């Protein structure tokens, strides 16, 4: 296939037009977000039990 | 006992492990165990107290 063009994209488009199209695309079933909930609270009770730059 | 999985937390532990997580809430618990045992002199009776709270001086 070709080498593209020199990348020229709209500089600033509306979030408005973006987020018509990205909000249905996010969508997820329930047992699709069960799993992503119950890994991520894992995490986060993983995080919240060393130290960091944020904690000084 | 026996703990089933997926128990709903309520409580006021329960809430206290929904809102930190588990893991805080065992660090919490073993701070509260440094805090009963270096500031308190406790038993079930005051003979048990008062032999714990003990000093020949």
């Amino acid at each position: 296939p070709n080498i593209p063009p020199p990348f020229t994209a709209p500089y600033a488009p509306d979030d408005a037009e973006i987020a018509a199209r990205l909000l249905p695309a996010s969508h997820l079933s329930p047992p699709q977000e069960a799993r992503i909930h119950r890994t991520a609270t894992r995490l986060i009770e993983a995080i919240r039990k060393l130290g960091g730059v944020e904690d000084m | 006992r026996v703990i089933q999985p997926g128990e709903t937390p309520d409580g006021t532990i329960g809430r206290l492990v929904k809102r930190l997580g588990a893991p805080a809430v065992r660090t919490a618990t073993r701070q509260a165990m440094r805090l009963m045992g270096n500031h308190f002199v406790l038993g079930e009776t005051i003979e048990q107290a008062l032999e714990r709270g003990k000093p020949g001086q």
